């Protein structure tokens, strides 16, 4: 049912085009990135605090000392990526900030879609394409997919409308 | 002698057969016997496009172009009747074959000119009194140039002739008269002309080869814009056999 | 890449069988070689020498 | 010739010492020796093509798609367009074209960019191993990065290989990405594939756990500042003492759920933060890489049937109607025969 | 196009040889601890 | 379509390329439509129709045998597409045919295995390096290498 | 709705005689249809020739008529073109060409009757969906 | 002005019957005995000045002529439309199910 | 005319876009006059009704039913199997009230153009030149107020 909701939002709202959804995507994927990279960095800058080759036992919850080297982690990422965290407090606040802000932005976009206030089109694209039948972009390609979604899914997805679309009116490319 | 695996990927598959420098003979025509062209091959070597000047009095010239669709241009496996006429002239009537290729060439400055390079429904005749085909024989004829896209083709907004929308659906309340030429698709059908100059003849085998020049219009994008005039020059090969 | 396909393009059993003649002799020769030799200096310095 | 070989040999060693130096502002390394030129070539070609490339005949049907800014695109619609379906999987470098004009029409830039890019990020992964070795670190950050590398490889290389054409690789653009996703759903029902579902759990969960870990550490920072200072100044780079009270954090989280659902071992916790999103992305990369060979998502179309034999639709059948709409419309001029078999 | 091809072939061979001979040049010993590998 | 009377060599498709037959980028005669990407394919049921220049229109017109029609139909309808629950067909297919090609099962399984074995290569290669150098269990607090290096800036 | 004896009653021949299939007969016919036919005829269409379908109205206009058990059983032994002019066993599975279409081997008269009954019953259940293709999925 | 010639043709007898000069060959499946043998002969030997000219196709059998006479009521002829007959579209017009 | 104008989807506040800026007049135009009520009939003289566009749909097909909802005409996409085209069904349109009161149109392109407007409800004449209107629907202050205040809330 939720997968259907996703595809409805594509076909009717062009929701992938919406910059509020795009910021949501950035915050979710950026949050997953931070989760992975921080966990991996701690686990690979650990101090040797025991003799075991499995290193989980060499940690004490009440200990005062950092269990990994912030200084070595900072130099690694500075040299690999160009920048690195130097402040552990900023690091962990940023891990909250990114996915929390992304989800908040996606919610704003959905509030617009409650009113059909979509990022559906680029007007300049439509004026050019209407006048110039050789002009084609990935944006115009996706609207054709949306038009297919609406026509092929609406009769069963919106049964209260009692849609009957005769086979001759359905949008279809060649052969398919 | 060569097999597919000798040829594949070389570009030789887009080249027409050639005849030796020694093939300067004469293929006798028996006016009582029927003939056919068993294979006609046309390999373009130059695409020229006539410029469209602003001055309606400056005589426009055909200028060179750059081929951008690679070695996909030749017409081949074309066959048809080779009639002997009352006056001894020959008339080739094209029946079937790979007798078209879409081609895109590019003008200086980047303008792309697609065309349907073709000899569809070619009827081409020699001079009278061709008792033998020689290096003096010529063919001249006309052919049809149908629309570069056929009727099902849909533009990027889904509009078409035999399928598709009939309006600019992304502009639901725009005035339609200004978009009529883009909205209402039209199917072009024009005439082209070709000359074949026989330069070599193998009288024993019935093979001939030479150069051709053809003139035809380019793609008009189903009526959306005016086509350009194109001149195609290249080489040809044909095998004639009694039928 | 397309139209070539590296060894995946082998398209007749004569090449398949002859290829296995070569691999068989190569492996037997290489095995004899490694029973009778020890790694050269350049190999010793290039690799890690441990079970893992 | 004599001791000259030793003057060449120490010069080589000086170069090796510079390449592997822990003191370069950006680490070079042997992987960097391949990474730096390939990433520069891919970046430069991408930027030039994104701004200025002419339209590309992606589907091999002489129907060129405009991707560049100067040819009518904005940031959202622009892309570097995949190479022509007429090329398929054939290798199409510049020198195989008769001209740059031909190379551009046929989508040559796409191949140049993705091949240099993929070499570059594989070497970026090797470089992450290499620097960790030079610094005396444990080695497995590169294993976490193998997840995004696997995902990029799936959409730019594996999927084109399975389908027989780089024209089906993911476009280098924002709207081109969405096009790839929509067609993928029509042709593979990826939403109904458990490896993509694991991918979603991976990124939803990664974002959740990022916010969770961030909020729990931030919640238990030790007071080192006044209210007119950012609390971030309460931590000094390289200090030996931990900057938050993990006993307090655990005491909170253990009561939020229950005691034994909460990590008290920081090493276990950070391993979990690494493993969850990394494994989820590995599986979703494998989803793309196995739907590349057309082992597709679950198909429950018409699975529910009544006593007479009438189909009783489920939400899976409604999904199928959306997939059909995308199937019949995509590449509207490219299919001549009834089945889309790649 | 031929000149460009040869140029790129040389360029690629150059960097790949640097990579290979680089990692052959006693790379195990290039670490901060046991440099006698 | 040829049985119905179509001249498949001269049939122009909607794009201007041949509906049935076209040229590869180097000129060979090949099948048209999306399968233009697959012109490197070679198989015993198809090769009798191939000549020096590619697919041979004369052999296509005159020499296609019923066993070739049978084989092409069989292979068209056993294409390696199908669902994880072994519903054969495209993703929009209705349930009916229980089929996933052995080629799909064998290709997917070995991609998955080969991928994780590459991960395992990286895992164990990195660990073997760190263990031979003596820091696979972590950084020595009393001898941390980075503390003896000059700052980057 | 129920799979009733009336639903299972189909024309036996072109002269108006009917036959009432058992529920077992119908289910066997459905199983055998999937086994030997659905690779091309899933849902009543024809993948290798979409112009011809398995709708009863289409079968009724074939020559000889195929809208009855005997006509369909005869088709599975000796298939013809739609106008009856050519025998197509060399390219269409049948008892006559079971040597080259091995799934037809060991098919009995009862098996063919069951397959034919499935083809005639299915549109009585599914209506225009049978032979409709993806538009009706 | 500008007119879609296919939509225009739908207002002629082409929109009501099988047009022997234009309609795609699959339409002959609508009536008994026409497909594929007669359908192929009809398309190959088009165009026809009137529907009855279909009876004069060289080589027809006596039975085929009888079958054609039985179906003349379902046939029409209009002027050949280039857009409907180019591209081999009478043999395959890009429509399946 | 004020009552007819409310029965027109260009005044529906759920037809806009987030970046389609400005007054509604910038889209469909400045409304000038009611054209009158369009009555569609087929050649048999049955009154047919254009199916109206729901707010959800950026685009919508043209389908005409009789009073019982039976489909009687449409504008086809694929033409080769069209059965309900305005040309085949002899669709006409007559206007009652407004500018076109008493007029009947039979030219199929003209009848189809009015049918396209009828999916929006009552049909109006617009000045599209004064504001250089682009023909794309925008929302009203009702929509903009609602959006801002739900977001701020
Ligand atoms: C030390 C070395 C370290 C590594 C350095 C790597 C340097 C090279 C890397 C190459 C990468 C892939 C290039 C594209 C490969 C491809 O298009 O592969 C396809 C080729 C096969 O090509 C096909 O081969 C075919 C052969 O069939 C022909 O012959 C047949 C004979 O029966 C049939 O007749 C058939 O019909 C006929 O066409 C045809 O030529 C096709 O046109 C052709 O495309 O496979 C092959 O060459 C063999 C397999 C190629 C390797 C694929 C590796 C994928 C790696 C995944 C990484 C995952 C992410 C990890 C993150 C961490
Ligand atoms: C849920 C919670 C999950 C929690 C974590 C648990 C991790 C493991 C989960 C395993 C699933 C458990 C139930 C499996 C039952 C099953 O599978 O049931 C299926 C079958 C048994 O069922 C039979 O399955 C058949 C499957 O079709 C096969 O057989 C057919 C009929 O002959 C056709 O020939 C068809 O072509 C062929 O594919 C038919 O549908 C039969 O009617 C049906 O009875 O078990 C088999 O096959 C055995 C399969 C074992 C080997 C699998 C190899 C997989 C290689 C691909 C790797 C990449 C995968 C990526 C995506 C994932
Ligand atoms: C399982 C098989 C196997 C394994 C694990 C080994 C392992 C070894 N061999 Mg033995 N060898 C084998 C089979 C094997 N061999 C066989 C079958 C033969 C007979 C031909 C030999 C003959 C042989 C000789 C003559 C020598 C070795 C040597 C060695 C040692 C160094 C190897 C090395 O540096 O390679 C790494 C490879 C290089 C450094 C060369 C460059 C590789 C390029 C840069 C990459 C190519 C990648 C490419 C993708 C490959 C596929 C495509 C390509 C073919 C185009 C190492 C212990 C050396 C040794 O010390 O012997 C005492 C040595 O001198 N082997
Ligand atoms: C190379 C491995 C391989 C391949 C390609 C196949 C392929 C096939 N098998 Mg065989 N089989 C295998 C190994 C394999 N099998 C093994 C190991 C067993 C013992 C369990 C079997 C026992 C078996 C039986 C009893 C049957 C088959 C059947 C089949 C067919 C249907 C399969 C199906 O529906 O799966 C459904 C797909 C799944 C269940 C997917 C599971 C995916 C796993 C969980 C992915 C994760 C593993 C990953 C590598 C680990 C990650 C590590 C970490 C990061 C978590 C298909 C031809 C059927 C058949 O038709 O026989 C004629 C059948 O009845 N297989
Ligand atoms: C309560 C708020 C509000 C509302 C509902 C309206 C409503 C309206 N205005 Mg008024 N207006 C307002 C406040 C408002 N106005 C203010 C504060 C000003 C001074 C700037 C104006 C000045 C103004 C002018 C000059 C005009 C209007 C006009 C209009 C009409 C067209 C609106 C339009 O096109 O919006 C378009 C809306 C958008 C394109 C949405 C913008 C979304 C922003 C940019 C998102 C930013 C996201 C952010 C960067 C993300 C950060 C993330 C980070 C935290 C990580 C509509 C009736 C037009 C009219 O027709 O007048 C007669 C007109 O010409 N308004
Ligand atoms: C201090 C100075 C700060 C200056 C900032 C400069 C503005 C930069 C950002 C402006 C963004 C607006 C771009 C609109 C494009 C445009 O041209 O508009 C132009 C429009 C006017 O629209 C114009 O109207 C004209 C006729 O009057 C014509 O029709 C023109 O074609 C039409 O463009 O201006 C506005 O509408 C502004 C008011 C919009 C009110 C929006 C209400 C809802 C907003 C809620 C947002 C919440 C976000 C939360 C995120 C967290
Ligand atoms: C199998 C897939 C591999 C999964 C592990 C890889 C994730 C890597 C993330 C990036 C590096 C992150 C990193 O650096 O990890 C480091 C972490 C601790 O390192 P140690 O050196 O203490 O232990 C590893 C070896 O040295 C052996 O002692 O490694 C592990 O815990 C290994 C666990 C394997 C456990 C059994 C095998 C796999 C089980 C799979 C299911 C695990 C689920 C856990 C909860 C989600
Ligand atoms: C082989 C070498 C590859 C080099 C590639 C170039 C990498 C560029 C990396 C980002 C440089 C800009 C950083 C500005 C900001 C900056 O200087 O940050 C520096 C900051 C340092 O953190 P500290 O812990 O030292 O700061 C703590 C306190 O100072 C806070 O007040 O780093 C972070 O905050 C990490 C999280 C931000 C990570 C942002 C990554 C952004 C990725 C790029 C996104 C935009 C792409 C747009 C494409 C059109
Ligand atoms: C694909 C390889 C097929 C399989 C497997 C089966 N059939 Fe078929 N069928 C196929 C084609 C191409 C055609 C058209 C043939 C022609 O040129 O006329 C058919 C036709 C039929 C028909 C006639 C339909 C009609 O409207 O007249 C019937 C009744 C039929 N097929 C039945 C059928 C059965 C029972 C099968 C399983 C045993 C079967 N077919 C398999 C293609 C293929
Ligand atoms: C059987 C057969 C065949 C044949 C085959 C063959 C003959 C094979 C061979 C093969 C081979 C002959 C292979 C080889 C390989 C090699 C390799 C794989 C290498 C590797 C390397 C490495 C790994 C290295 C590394 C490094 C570096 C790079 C740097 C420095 C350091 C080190 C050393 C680490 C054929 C095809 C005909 C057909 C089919 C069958
Ligand atoms: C495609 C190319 C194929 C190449 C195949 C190579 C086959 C084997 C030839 C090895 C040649 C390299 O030879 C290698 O070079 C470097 C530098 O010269 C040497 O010297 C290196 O090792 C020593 C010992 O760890 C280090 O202290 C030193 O810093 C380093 O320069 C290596 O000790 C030698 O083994
Ligand atoms: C840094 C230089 C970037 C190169 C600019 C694009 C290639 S060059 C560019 O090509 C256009 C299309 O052919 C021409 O119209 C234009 O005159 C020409 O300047
Ligand atoms: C002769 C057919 C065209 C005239 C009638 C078409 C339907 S009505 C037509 O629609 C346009 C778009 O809304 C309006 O801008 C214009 O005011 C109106 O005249
Ligand atoms: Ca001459
Ligand atoms: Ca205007
Ligand atoms: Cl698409
Ligand atoms: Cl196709």
């Amino acid at each position: 049912a939720i997968f259907r909701f996703l595809l409805f939002f594509q076909g009717f709202h062009n929701w992938t085009l919406n910059p509020f959804h795009m910021m949501g995507v950035a915050g979710v994927l950026g949050g997953a990135l931070l989760c992975a990279i921080h966990g991996a960095t701690v686990e690979n800058t650990l101090f040797q605090d025991g003799e075991g080759a499995s290193t989980f036992r060499a940690f004490n919850p009440t200990q005062a000392e950092e269990t990994y080297s912030m200084v070595t982690a900072n130099r690694f990422w500075s040299q690999i990526f160009g920048i690195a965290f130097s402040n552990k407090r900023w690091l962990h606040f940023f891990m909250l900030f990114v996915p929390v802000t992304g989800l908040w932005m996606s919610a704003i976009g959905v509030v617009g879609l409650a009113l059909n206030l979509r990022s559906y089109d680029f007007i300049s694209q439509e004026i050019r394409a209407a006048e110039d039948p050789e002009f084609e972009t990935f944006y115009t390609k996706n609207l054709l997919l949306n038009e297919g979604i609406r026509a092929w899914m609406a009769p069963q997805d919106q049964p209260h409308e009692n849609f009957v679309f005769p086979e001759e009116v359905l949008p279809r490319g060649n052969a398919l | 002698t060569l097999t597919y695996d000798d040829i594949v990927g070389t570009g030789l598959a887009n080249k027409c057969p050639t005849l030796d420098d020694t093939a300067r003979g004469a293929y006798p025509i028996d006016s009582s016997q029927t003939y056919r062209i068993a294979r006609l091959c046309l390999q373009p070597t130059t695409f020229l496009v006539k410029e469209e000047p602003k001055n309606k009095r400056q005589e426009a010239e055909f200028v060179p172009t750059k081929l951008v669709t690679r070695e996909t241009t030749s017409l081949d496996q074309i066959q048809g009747e080779l009639k002997v006429n009352s006056d001894g002239s020959l008339t080739f009537v094209e029946e079937d074959g790979i007798d078209f290729q879409p081609v895109t060439v590019q003008m200086a400055g980047g303008e792309r000119i697609p065309l349907l390079f073709t000899v569809k429904n070619l009827v081409a005749s020699t001079q009278p009194n061709v008792t033998s085909i020689t290096t003096s024989t010529d063919f001249k004829g006309e052919f049809n140039v149908p629309s570069y896209r056929t009727a099902n083709f849909l533009d990027p907004k889904g509009r078409g002739l035999a399928s598709g929308y009939d309006s600019a659906i992304a502009l639901p309340q725009a005035k339609e008269e200004e978009l009529a030429r883009a909205n209402v698709k039209r199917f072009s059908l024009t005439k082209g002309q070709i000359s074949l100059n026989v330069a070599k003849v193998d009288g024993r085998t019935g093979e001939i080869a030479g150069t051709f020049e053809s003139e035809q219009l380019s793609d008009d994008d189903m009526g959306a814009h005016e086509p350009h005039e194109v001149k195609i020059q290249g080489v040809f090969y044909a095998s004639i056999e009694p039928a | 890449f397309g139209g070539e396909g590296w060894i995946v393009s082998v398209n007749n059993l004569e090449d398949v069988v002859g290829g296995h003649i070569w691999i068989g002799l190569i492996c037997i020769a290489g095995g004899i070689w490694h029973i009778l030799t020890t790694p050269f200096g350049w190999a010793r310095r290039a690799f890690i020498w441990s079970g893992e | 010739t004599v001791l000259q070989r030793r003057e060449q040999l120490n010069l080589w060693e000086q170069f090796c010492s510079w390449v592997t130096s822990t003191n370069n502002r950006l680490y070079v390394g042997w992987f960097g020796v391949l990474m730096i030129p390939t990433l520069l070539a891919a970046t430069i070609c991408f930027v030039i093509a994104f701004i200025a490339a002419p339209p590309v005949d992606i589907d091999g049907i002489r129907e060129p798609v405009s991707g560049s800014l100067l040819y009518g695109n904005n940031i959202i619609t622009g892309a570097v367009v995949p190479s022509s379906n007429a090329i398929g999987l054939h290798f199409y470098p510049i020198w195989e074209a008769a001209s740059l004009d031909e190379w551009l029409y046929n989508g040559g830039p796409y191949q140049l960019i993705i091949f240099h890019f993929l070499i570059g990020v594989f070497c970026y992964m090797g470089r992450e191993w290499e620097l960790s070795y030079r610094l005396g670190m444990r080695p497995w950050i590169c294993v976490a990065y193998s997840a995004p590398v696997a995902a990029a490889t799936a959409v730019f290389l594996i999927y084109p290989i399975g389908q027989g054409s780089f024209s089906d690789g993911m476009p280098l653009g924002i709207s081109g990405t969405f096009n790839f996703m929509l067609v993928f759903q029509a042709e593979h029902n990826i939403l109904m594939h458990p490896f993509h579902q694991l991918g979603v759990a991976g990124v939803f969960g990664g974002a959740l756990f990022s916010a969770m870990h961030g909020s729990l550490v931030t919640s238990s920072l030790i007071r080192e500042t006044t209210e007119t200072e950012s609390a971030n100044y309460g931590y000094k780079f390289g200090q030996e003492e931990e900057t938050y009270n993990i006993v307090a954090a655990h005491g909170y989280f253990g009561r939020l759920i229950f005691q034994y659902a909460s990590f008290n071992n920081s090493r276990a916790l950070h391993f979990f933060l690494a493993a969850w999103p990394v494994i989820g992305i590995w599986f979703t990369a494998l989803g793309i890489s196995t739907m590349a060979f057309n082992l597709n998502g679950f198909n429950f179309n018409h699975s529910v049937v009544d006593a007479q034999g009438n189909v009783i639709n489920t939400w899976a059948d409604i999904i199928n109607r959306a997939n059909l709409g995308m199937e019949v419309m995509h590449e509207r001029n490219a299919h001549n025969f009834p089945l889309d078999l790649a | 196009m031929e000149t460009l091809k040869i140029t790129v072939y040389i360029v690629v061979t150059f960097f790949v040889l640097l990579f290979v001979f680089g990692f052959l040049s006693g790379d195990p010993a290039r670490n901060p601890k046991r440099k006698d590998l | 379509d040829q049985k119905l009377g179509a001249n498949v060599g001269s049939a122009q498709g909607p794009t201007g390329l041949g509906k049935y037959l076209m040229r590869s980028p180097t000129g060979e005669i090949i099948f048209g439509g999306e399968t233009m990407r697959f012109w490197d394919f070679r198989g015993p049921w198809l090769e009798p129709l191939r000549g020096p220049n590619g697919l041979d229109l004369n052999k296509i017109k005159n020499d296609i045998q019923p066993w070739q029609e049978r084989r092409a139909a069989e292979y068209m309808t056993h294409a390696p597409l199908g669902s994880l629950n072994s519903v054969g067909g495209v993703a929009t297919e209705i349930n009916s045919v229980n089929f996933v090609s052995p080629r799909s099962w064998l290709a997917t399984s070995h991609f998955v295995l080969a991928f994780f074995f590459l991960v395992g290569h990286l895992w164990h290669a990195g660990r073997a390096r760190a263990a031979a150098a003596g820091f696979e269990k972590g950084i020595d607090r009393e001898s941390e290498p980075v503390l003896s290096m000059p700052s980057l800036d | 709705a129920e799979l009733t004896p009336e639903v299972l009653t189909v024309p036996l021949n072109s002269e108006g005689k009917t036959i009432t299939l058992t529920e077992k007969q119908y289910l066997e016919g459905k199983r055998l249809f999937q086994y030997a036919c659905a690779s091309c005829h899933v849902g009543g269409i024809t993948k290798t020739n979409p112009s011809l379908d398995l709708r009863t109205e289409t079968l009724a206009l074939a020559t000889p008529p195929r809208d009855n058990i005997e006509g369909l059983v005869d088709y599975m032994k000796n298939p013809t073109t739609y106008d009856g002019e050519q025998e197509i066993a060399e390219v269409h599975p049948s008892l006559r060409s079971a040597d080259i279409f091995p799934k037809m081997r060991n098919l009995t008269e009862k098996d063919l009757v069951a397959i034919a009954g499935h083809i005639l019953v299915e549109p009585k259940i599914l209506g225009d969906k049978w032979g409709g293709g993806k538009v009706y999925y | 002005e500008l007119v879609n010639v296919v939509d225009e043709k739908l207002g002629t007898a082409y929109g009501e019957k099988i047009d022997l000069n234009n309609t795609n060959i699959a339409a002959f499946i609508q009536y008994r005995g026409l497909y594929p043998t007669l359908a192929k002969l009809i398309v190959k030997n088009a165009p026809y000045e009137s529907v009855e000219d279909v009876l004069n196709i060289p080589g027809l059998t006596e039975r085929q002529k009888q079958i054609l006479r039985e179906n003349l009521e379902h046939f029409t002829v209009t002027e050949v439309e280039t857009a409907l007959v180019e591209g081999g579209d009478r043999y395959n017009n890009g429509l399946y199910k | 005319e004020k009552l007819a104008f409310y029965d027109y989807i260009g005044n529906n506040p759920a037809k806009g876009g987030l970046f389609r800026t400005g007054p509604m007049n910038k889209g469909d135009g400045i409304a000038q006059a009611w054209k009158g009520h369009a009555v569609f009939r087929n050649k048999e003289g049955e009154e047919l009704f254009v199916r109206r566009m729901p707010a959800f749909f950026e685009s919508f097909p043209v389908i005409l039913t009789d009073k019982n909802g039976v489909v009687k005409a449409d504008i086809p996409f694929r033409r080769a199997e069209s059965k309900y085209s305005f040309e085949q069904q002899g669709v006409t349109v007559s206007f009652y009230g407004g500018e076109l009161n008493g007029q009947t149109f039979t030219d199929p392109p003209t009848v189809k153009s009015y049918a396209r407007k009828a999916i929006f409800g009552e049909i109006f004449e617009f000045d599209t030149e004064t504001l250089n209107s682009d023909g794309i629907f925008r929302t009203s202050p009702r929509g903009w107020f609602t959006f801002a205040h739900a977001v701020f809330a």
